């Protein structure tokens, strides 16, 4: 699950 | 413990972790999100969703921008130097 809201990125690694 | 340190060794020719959070989000450590079975995350078996993220190879990500944090990560798994990732981690929240 996320714990940041939408505006907040994810980078995937 | 509060923290435990998982050695993440090069098994496969990716990492596949993502991460969200950083210094510029209300999750001031990065936290991962999703680990992509046949990984080297994956592989070690250590890993877990919701782990957040200390420190990588010694290094502290507090204070680090999301983007930045990615960076050191990416960094991190491409270096010749060493072929695995030490990441200091943590199953407790972490919000400030």
């Amino acid at each position: 699950e996320r714990l940041t809201l939408p505006p907040s990125e994810i980078t995937l690694l | 413990p509060t923290s435990t340190l998982v050695r993440v060794r090069k098994s496969a020719a990716t990492l596949g972790i993502a991460i969200e959070g950083g210094a510029n989000t209300r999750q001031p450590l990065p936290r991962i999100v999703t680990i992509q079975r046949g990984g080297s995350a994956h592989n070690c078996g250590q890993l877990k969703v919701g782990h957040v993220i200390l420190e990588v190879n010694g290094q502290t990500l507090r204070g680090k921008e999301h983007k930045e944090a990615a960076r050191i990560i990416a960094e991190a798994f491409k270096t010749k130097e060493r072929d695995y990732i030490d990441f200091l981690v943590t199953e407790f929240n972490v919000m400030l």
